């Protein structure tokens, strides 16, 4: 079937807080598989996140 | 491979400033941040703060905001400790440290600050030869006296550093307001006076530096 098509371009970012566990004292982030987690705290830390 | 070399002990009396430095080796200096610890002579160890080597923030221990600013020589790798307006109970050393691993994985020599009222006097440089008599064994020691000298630090080698092995320095004691501080060197009894054993001494506050060959008393 292709009588019509709709537009899927990409997702957007999600959140996922399963991520940010401690460093036992500071809040730590992970990575899926080397994806791209975009990152900074309201605090003056790492403002963009393009990370592992 | 990572080594964290520290600058030398100041003296300086209350209200004064100091930048101690840390220069940074075996690393990417970028990739880790550094701790600044305060070990107080009684009290144990205390965090600083830690800056972010590569944006550039500061955190400060709350007990730090304010006198204490960190700030760095990326270009060298160096991160710097700055103290204004020093008051009396910041005697202490200071340690730069490397954040990484969860914790803390290398610490450097430190740096010891002594904020203390006095002028500036220039040491006396003592040779210390064995006795008139005898003195025969199988090796023989040396010594160097640095009287009388303020503030703190001394520097002092045996024959320009190359003679390293079989030395004991002796930590600066203060007596009548002035430091004294002295060290010994042994070596085997064909050496000396055969070859020539010099004491090297610097006083960075008076721009004193003394050699002082060891010789014979007769």
């Amino acid at each position: 079937d292709q009588g019509h098509y709709v537009e899927m371009h990409q997702p957007g970012l999600v959140a996922d807080h399963s991520l940010l566990s401690i460093h036992s004292a500071k809040v730590k982030i992970t990575v899926p598989s080397g994806a791209q987690v975009k990152y900074y705290c309201k605090c003056p830390d790492v403002r963009e996140g393009i990370t592992s | 491979q990572i080594q964290l070399v520290q600058s030398g002990r100041e003296v300086k009396n209350p209200g004064e400033t100091v930048k101690i430095s840390c220069k940074a080796s075996g690393y990417t200096f970028t990739e880790y941040p550094m701790l600044w610890v305060k070990q107080a002579p009684g009290k144990g160890f205390r965090w600083m703060g830690l800056i972010y080597t590569n944006t550039g923030e500061p955190t400060y221990a709350e007990e730090f905001k304010g006198r204490f600013v960190f700030s760095l020589e990326i270009s060298a790798s160096t991160a710097y400790l700055q103290i204004n307006n020093l008051t009396n109970e910041d005697t202490a050393t200071y340690f730069c440290v490397r954040d990484y691993f969860i914790s803390l994985d290398y610490w450097g020599q430190g740096t010891t600050l002594t904020v203390s009222s006095a002028k500036t006097t220039a040491p006396s440089v003592y040779p210390l030869a064995p006795v008139c008599g005898g003195t025969t064994g199988s090796s023989v020691t040396l010594g160097c006296l640095v009287k009388g000298y303020f503030p703190e630090p001394v520097t002092l080698t045996w024959n320009s550093g190359s003679l390293s092995s079989g030395v004991h320095t002796f930590p600066a004691l203060l007596q009548s307001g002035l430091y004294t501080l002295s060290s010994s060197v042994t070596v085997t009894s064909n050496t000396w006076p055969s070859q020539t054993i010099t004491c090297n001494v610097a006083h960075p506050a008076s721009s004193t530096k003394v050699d002082k060959k060891i010789e014979s008393r007769r």
